[PDB]
DNA sequence: TCAATATCCACCTGCAGATTCTACCAAAAGTGTATTTGGAAACTGCTCCATCAAAAGGCATGTTCAGCTGAATTCAGCTGAACATGCCTTTTGATGGAGCAGTTTCCAAATACACTTTTGGTAGAATCTGCAGGTGGATATTGAT
DNA sequence: ATCAATATCCACCTGCAGATTCTACCAAAAGTGTATTTGGAAACTGCTCCATCAAAAGGCATGTTCAGCTGAATTCAGCTGAACATGCCTTTTGATGGAGCAGTTTCCAAATACACTTTTGGTAGAATCTGCAGGTGGATATTGA
């Protein structure tokens, strides 16, 4: 049947760094891996932010705000700059 | 409002010694009160954090038990007793 | 005569008197006025629960309690009776609380 | 016409939302939460296979293997701290020794 | 209309099934919630206090006490091995610590 | 009028059934809340996980029953399997 | 069966882990904690295994019991 | 009639492993043990290959780490032998004892 | 230092296990068209959270003094490291067969909805009542001699 | 082996903070009747998991030195504990004003629910390559003398 994955995504965002630079079918594995579990810890820790403050709904905001709780730093900084960029770039046209 | 300066140095010297005690400890280096502030601070500073951060995400101006609670429990440091 | 415990032996007594209490062991102003300072230099024009500050420090001490009984096996372990800071380094390595 | 066009965006949004969804997070999720959150991801993964690559051509190979993954992200301190209770498979470990242990 | 019997009673306990039930439903745990599900977890969750009453209502009585404290709630957990693995990463507030003083330390 | 619910009365009469003769402060019944709650957050998202990774969209008793023996260490787990077991068989007859 | 785990193989998980001497009792003591290591992480696994009324042990049983032991692991389906 | 002075070799052993990526432990054996370990628990089970080499990784890595902090331990206690109180020590700290 | 024994480090080379690149085709993902309903404003009750004021004694701060603990130094067993030497489990590969993870439809049993009707629980409001101190003599415990 | 200096240890009291019952009012469990949906049976299908050899081939199991590490012994210099004098500043009580949490109430964006339409991945082959694994030769790193 079908068992859907990352892999064509993570491979296209290889090619924008290093379009030159290929990856190995269990370096595949390791960044679906990866993907999947940033998922979960992000999601997870929207879902509990929405609980406590009585929410339905999950927005940019719980996403954005569970990325800060999630990531250390530098690294949350561009993460959330990545993300309200997109956010607007996708309200917009 | 005056300003708040210095004040891991309210961790004193016989506060620390009084931890240690429950702690099992005989025997105290003059260096570990030092130590011991530094490692509070980072503690302290670390669930503080988080636990504002939970303040600002709910719109509120003021920590609350719970916010501190889910910023503990965020850090593997579940703690029972104050709601939750 | 004048008596004096030898050293050691009031140590000794403290240690079961404090395992036989549970009262906080740091002074409550004090430890709310570092929560404040802290929290200030995070974010402005906060307040707080009073029960949050306990919260804070009841953690903060079965934190630090807890990290002792941790640097006091790793100064056993070197053959020694006094802890030092490279116990607390040793315990908090091991404990993943650092590189 | 996809979402992830619109977004700008090489990462799934159309798929981040249907994951959200059923993942049972919460009863509701906004249309901008999986374009955030794709968003996020992209970012991560391209900062890793960016430190992986260079990690690949520092030991002159052009494809990103394992290790290559692993020395990225062990030798970068946020990332580090990020997946600190992580095992890449095939990883290794940083080459790392104790110096009361070396010769003289 | 019929004889109003609560869950519990049917169960044969004394924890809310009915609660526990919307607890589930409302906590996104999943879609759809089998009407046992809140029966069996308001269960263990009722067998689960009665072990640690048990063990802290003793840990009061050695202590000369009739009332059931934080510290009572402590030497229960503590002294007793699979609570204090299920509970190994949990602090009770005002619990304090067991007594325990490495031998080492003692005189000679 | 404000009002919030907790499991007080429930441990109460457990504590009763146990120990008639005990009371318990109200920084006690505290934990135990906290410990209640903890506990069937442990139970409820390790039977979510469960029902998820199996494609199933209900969580039933079984779900609650795999996540107990997950969760709990040894002589626990075998006991409140046996009394949720007991619960479930009971209730379900009428 | 745990004999087959040899005490040139425990040596060379000690080197890459940076150990440069080794005591003789470190070969038992290495096994045991092996043992357990395995006996949490099987039991766990075979837990999702019986769950999921299947008779063959999956890599992603293995994958989620790692990852509730604290021991999430990369490349294998997470 | 040539000989290495004892240590010079463990070093370059050490340099060796942390260069490399296979695993340590013969794969017949570590299966072996497995199923072994697994017939008690349900009986007559099978395992997918990657099954195996899933529990293998995550045994070695776990391995691998607690003697990095074993080595530590020993070091602390100003040896360079690592013994079995030091892998005790680093397994209380870590709370798995 | 010298001489030589094994270790590494290169640059180059060729096969081949994987990694790529092709050609479809059914499950998503994107549209349009109506509900539906969060959960933001908009106040606005009314909890608590800052903020003194004031007094009092529990404790933090420093200082003296010297017990005994953490280093330093010095060996002497022996326990592990380095090494052939010999053989035997592990590794490598196909069969070859069979247990058994997926789908395939059934549909009966169990759930998720809508009111409609009862109460078990949660606020304060009175009623109790464990003990938290407070004071004394056993009992020890320590440490000098 | 004996005290003398002090530090618990164990009962015996007794009025409150702080539990434990008391009542009302709902918010939310409990009925009933329906409309759906879930997810077990019984029947196959390829997959991929064990066995089974069947040899070699490292890789492991053994004894043989003996290098050098760990553990056992002193030996202090001076750190850090115990004891004291001082008097600071945390604690304990008591208001008080008012910042800001929670309530109710509307009420639009914004999200869900539903068929359709169109497009994108996932999958079973077909077409190459990034290096693994050797080679040979040239300095290295180690050691003994
Ligand atoms: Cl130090
Ligand atoms: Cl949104
Ligand atoms: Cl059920
Ligand atoms: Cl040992
Ligand atoms: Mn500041
Ligand atoms: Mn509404
Ligand atoms: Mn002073
Ligand atoms: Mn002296
Ligand atoms: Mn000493
Ligand atoms: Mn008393
Ligand atoms: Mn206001
Ligand atoms: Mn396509
Ligand atoms: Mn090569």
């Amino acid at each position: 049947s079908r068992k859907e994955s990352y892999s064509i995504y993570v491979y296209k965002v290889l090619k924008q760094v290093h379009p030159d630079t290929g990856i190995s079918s269990k370096a595949m594995g390791i960044m679906n891996s990866f993907v999947n579990d940033i998922f979960e810890r992000i999601a997870g820790e929207a879902s509990r932010l929405a609980h406590y403050n009585k929410r339905s709904t999950i927005t940019s905001r719980e996403i954005q705000t569970a990325v800060r709780l999630l990531l250390p730093g530098e690294l949350a900084k561009h993460a959330v700059s990545e993300g309200t960029k997109a956010v607007t770039k996708y309200t917009s046209a | 409002r005056k300003v708040l300066r210095d004040n891991i140095q309210g961790i004193t010297k016989p506060a620390i010694r009084r931890l240690a005690r429950r702690g099992g400890v005989k025997r105290i280096s003059g260096l570990i009160y030092e130590e011991t502030r530094g490692v509070l601070k980072v503690f302290l500073e670390n669930v503080i954090r988080d636990a504002v951060t939970y303040t600002e995400h709910a719109k509120r101006k003021t920590v609350t038990a719970m916010d501190v609670v889910y910023a503990l429990k965020r850090q593997g440091r579940t703690l029972y007793g104050f709601g939750g | 005569k004048p008596h004096r415990y030898r050293p050691g032996t009031v140590a000794l007594r403290e240690i079961r008197r404090y395992q036989k209490s549970t009262e906080l062991l740091i002074r409550k102003l004090p430890f709310q006025r570092l929560v404040r300072e802290i929290a200030q230099d995070f974010k402005t024009d906060l307040r707080f629960q009073s029960s949050a500050v306990m919260a804070l420090q009841e953690a903060c001490e079965a934190y630090l309690v807890g990290l002792f009984e941790d640097t006091n096996l790793c100064a056993i372990h070197a053959q020694r009776v006094t802890i030092m800071p490279k116990d607390i380094q040793l315990a908090r390595r091991i404990r993943g609380e650092r590189a | 016409k996809t979402r992830s066009s619109r977004a700008g965006l090489q990462f799934p949004v159309g798929r981040v939302h249907r994951l959200l969804r059923k993942g049972n997070y919460s009863e509701r999720v906004g249309a901008g939460a999986p374009v955030y959150l794709a968003a996020v991801l992209e970012y991560l993964t391209a900062e890793i296979l960016e430190l992986a690559g260079n990690a690949a051509r520092d030991n002159k190979k052009t494809r990103i293997i394992p290790r290559h993954l692993q020395l990225a992200i062990r030798n970068d301190e946020e990332l580090n701290k990020l997946l600190g209770r992580v095992t890449i498979a095939q990883g290794g470990v940083l080459p790392n020794i104790q110096a009361v242990l070396l010769p003289k």
